[PDB]
RNA sequence: CCAGUUGACACAAAAUAGACUACGAAAGUGGCUUUAACAUAUCUGAACACACAAUAGCUAAGACCCAAACUGGGAUUAGAUACCCCACUAUGCUUAGCCCUAAACCUCAACAGUUCAACAAAACUGCUCGCCAGAACACUACGAGCCACAGCUUAAAACUCAAAGGAC
RNA sequence: UCACCAGUAUUAGAGGCACCGCCUGCCCAGUGACACAUGUUUAACGGCCGCGGUUAACCGUGCAAAGGUAGCAUAAUCACUU
């Protein structure tokens, strides 16, 4: 629920103390925050770890290590899929949150009017 | 203000003012001791006299 | 006014227990006040493992003894509190019915913001 | 320390999927209000610099309440052309 | 001061507690009470004793032995626990109404004046006129002022007393 | 927010639920085990 | 706003405290002549009021001890 | 004699409520209990006065988890006496004394009442205490006063200026 | 258990300086004392630098412990010195 608001800034009549300085006027933009994207995040985590275990444990060769870094392939195949499917996901539809834009034309069709 | 602050302080005073001849001497009689020279400030630029006058 | 004693006690058998409470009866009418009330809530579990000079234990009651003490000896009666052993601990409040409650009738419909900004088209 | 040892924070876990458990511990700290503070305390706040947070939070917390009742208030308006007049 | 044995002021009017279990009697003592009670009992004792009106709290007398009540109270409290200054400043304050309501009395009020005086014990004593906050230089130069003043005058005496 | 409860109310659940911490008529860092049997009361976010 | 008048402020506050570290010693000492100037105009004007406040010889049995220590 | 469970376990403060405007003349003050209580049912009224007053620094009284200026080193640039790290002296503290500063700024004075230069908190009506009407010099010298001796309150004078300054 | 002692770390013994005020800045290469797991101690013995430059800052530097910090000044302070 909305909190109270009245006895927090430095006002006339106000003769409280301002507990609530804002660094900017408390206006209602006509834009939205944006979506944060991209991070180095390196996935494959378990299939390096257990390929990592397999080298340890063999040598190098391909032919004896082949039941782990088969997995490994098809993993990192699977992390460029997903991947490509968030990259096309991106401009198709966005989760967690909605499309700027939608917004932004919504309120464009009804702005502010604080100036009266 | 108010009326009370004006009246304890009173009106405004006419200060006098002074150059460097003191008791008002617009016209000096001085001696002149030297004649050395001197430049001006950054903008301006010269070497104009000036002489050391008692 | 009025007070109660907040009396917190471990399960030391019923004679000790009787004992320390006639004990704090006995010097709560000597500090000048009448008994009102007594209570308990049983030897139940503890909020949590307390010490209480000096052993761990997980079983005590809440012992609650109502009286009438004046006023320039609460902090007295706490420090006597304190001083005790047996005692685990137990803060004298006042009486919690003597605090006349002042009528209210649920939350208020709080307004808008009532003017904070200039009126300028800028 | 005299608190009883294994009773809270104790999400359990089943079926092997510790992340579920996971998501749920987090959610449960984030809704209780401690990570935060520790993430705070890994370091002094000032005295000054804690207010300045402070008020700095209520402000962003007072204005994401205010656009959130505003966007559930207008999410109405979604369709395409209804009139096509102009 | 009143004994600690009186009954309080709005527990006199109603009858109720004088013939009741001896329990609630010495419950509703002076002795089981609060500070305020006290200050009220103290009230209305020094109304009923100098007031000729009692249960006024409208004129001067009433507020003036009201605030007189409240600067023995915070006396009282600065007794102990000095370092409470925002108390002392209360007591300069209230110090300086209850002159100022002496004043007004005064300047109503002459022969009231003096028994209220007489009544609660305050002396009326004149304010300092200037305060130029002496120092040990100006109390030094003050001191051998008096004391020049002193010889001279003596000896002006006796530059009289020369002729026979 | 969640609770919904007034200023005056919340204030005195809020300084009974200290008092018996202090005391000792409660855990501080956990609950009750012993009264768990509570409807729901709040809307506990966590577990939905 | 800009801090300029503050700036300047506290660099003229620096170099006064440069010039009181740099020297003191000789402050000390000028003060303490100060000090001396100023217990012997009293001492004059003690002697003055003596001399123009009819009686002569300054009052016996008075003492005129010398402030700051 | 370091990292992880448990057992006798901090003279500093209380997290979610802190998504509350609460109390004070100001700084300021929120885990609980208490000894007392916040003048004015006419207002303003002293920086010739009375009460004081964030922290800051000092003399003793013990040291603390942590930090602790200057300090020792490590990689560092021609140079680091700083930006990363470890420990510490006075110190952040109370038990006894102080000095009397602030961006003490919400830089909007108190009392009763009404519907704009620009940033900001739109204008004011009647009354009252204090202050100013150029900048560096000038949180200064000289005076005066102070338990303060490299300190603090008011506080200038000659010279230079064509200026200093706030808003967009 | 003859004093130091019929005393006990706020108590005694061996030393440097000179009450009170501002201060006691740097250095264990060398000697001594600490086995302090290789380091401490300079209020211990002792020491706090040179060459060329627009009457000097700052540059190029060599060596170690620092290279005289504050302060006072023709000194009871090597002729210069009247
Ligand atoms: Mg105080
Ligand atoms: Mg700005
Ligand atoms: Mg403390
Ligand atoms: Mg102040
Ligand atoms: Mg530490
Ligand atoms: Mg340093
Ligand atoms: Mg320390
Ligand atoms: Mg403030
Ligand atoms: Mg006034
Ligand atoms: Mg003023
Ligand atoms: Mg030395
Ligand atoms: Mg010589
Ligand atoms: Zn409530």
């Amino acid at each position: 629920a909305t909190p109270s608001l009245r006895g927090r800034l430095a006002r006339f009549g106000n003769p409280r103390k301002p507990v609530l300085k804002p660094n900017k006027p408390l206006i209602l933009a006509n834009r939205v925050g944006e979506r944060r994207r991209e991070k180095g995040e390196a996935t494959c985590i378990t299939e390096m770890s257990v390929m990592m275990a397999c080298w340890k444990q063999n040598e190098f060769r391909d032919d004896a290590c082949r039941k782990e870094i088969q997995g490994f392939l098809d993993c990192a195949a699977r992390a460029q899929e997903a991947r490509k499917m968030r990259s096309i996901q991106e401009t198709l539809g966005e989760s967690g949150s909605l499309l700027p834009n939608k917004l932004n034309k919504l309120l464009q069709r009804f702005p502010n009017k604080p100036y009266l | 203000a108010t009326l009370n602050q004006m009246h304890r302080l009173g009106p405004p005073k006419r200060p006098p003012r002074k150059l460097g001849p003191t008791e008002g001497r617009p016209q000096l009689k001085g001696v002149v001791l030297c004649t050395f020279t001197r430049k001006p400030k950054k903008p301006n630029s010269a070497n104009r006299k000036c002489c050391r006058v008692r | 006014p009025r007070y109660e004693l907040a009396l917190i006690l471990k399960a030391m058998q019923r004679p000790e227990t009787a004992a320390t409470l006639k004990r704090t009866i006995e010097a709560l009418m000597d500090r000048g006040a009448i008994v009102r009330d007594l209570e308990n809530l049983g030897e139940r579990a503890l909020p949590y493992r307390i010490s209480a000079h000096s052993q761990q234990h997980n079983r005590g009651g809440y012992f609650l003894v109502d009286f009438y003490a004046p006023t320039a000896a609460v902090e007295s009666m706490v420090e006597h509190l304190s001083r005790d052993i047996d005692v685990i601990r137990g803060n004298i409040v006042k009486h919690p019915l003597t605090q006349e409650l002042k009528e209210c009738e649920g939350i208020v419909p709080v307004p808008l913001a009532e003017k904070l900004y200039s009126t300028k088209k800028r | 320390a005299k608190h009883l040892k294994f009773i809270a924070r104790t999400v359990m876990v089943q079926e092997g999927n510790v992340e579920s458990a996971y998501r749920t511990l987090n959610r449960i700290l984030t809704m209780d209000g401690l990570i935060e503070d520790i993430k705070h305390r890994r370091y002094y706040e000032k005295p000054c610099c804690r207010r300045q947070r402070e008020s700095y939070e209520r402000c962003r917390r007072i204005y994401n309440m205010e656009m959130a009742r505003k966007i559930n208030f207008l999410m109405r308006k979604n369709r395409a052309d209804p009139w096509q007049g102009c | 001061d009143p004994p600690p044995s009186t009954l309080l002021k709005d527990y006199q009017n109603v009858p109720g507690i004088e013939k009741v279990d001896d329990v609630v009697k010495r419950l509703l003592s002076l002795e089981m009470a609060n500070k305020k009670e006290m200050l009220k009992i103290k009230q209305e004792q020094f109304m009923k004793k100098i007031v000729a009106n009692p249960e006024d709290t409208r004129s001067l007398e009433a507020r003036i032995i009201a605030l007189s009540v409240k600067i023995r109270s915070y006396e009282e409290h600065l007794e102990k626990h000095r370092k409470d200054k925002a108390h002392k400043r209360y007591l300069l304050m209230s110090i300086d109404q209850r002159k100022k309501m002496l004043k007004n009395l005064r300047n109503t009020n002459y022969d009231v004046f003096e028994k209220i005086c007489w009544g609660l014990g305050i002396e009326y004593t004149f304010p300092p006129l200037y305060y130029r906050r002496a120092h040990r230089r100006f109390v030094t130069k003050k001191a051998l002022c008096i004391r020049v003043f002193q010889e001279t005058q003596k000896l002006k005496k006796r530059r009289r007393a020369l002729k026979a | 927010h969640i609770t919904g409860l007034c200023g005056k109310k919340q204030k005195e659940i809020t300084k009974a639920i200290k008092r018996a911490q202090i005391m000792g008529f409660m855990p501080v860092t956990y609950k009750d085990p012993a009264y768990l049997k509570d409807p729901k009361v709040c809307n506990i976010r966590y577990r939905e | 706003k800009n801090v300029l008048k503050i700036r300047r402020r506290k660099m003229n506050h620096h170099k006064y405290r440069k010039l009181v570290k740099k020297t003191r010693f000789l402050r000390r000492k000028v003060q303490e002549g100060r000090l001396r100037r100023k217990q012997i105009k009293f001492e004059k004007d003690l002697r003055r009021i003596w001399l123009k406040a009819g009686l002569k010889e300054a009052p016996e049995g008075w003492q005129t001890p010398k402030i700051y220590l």
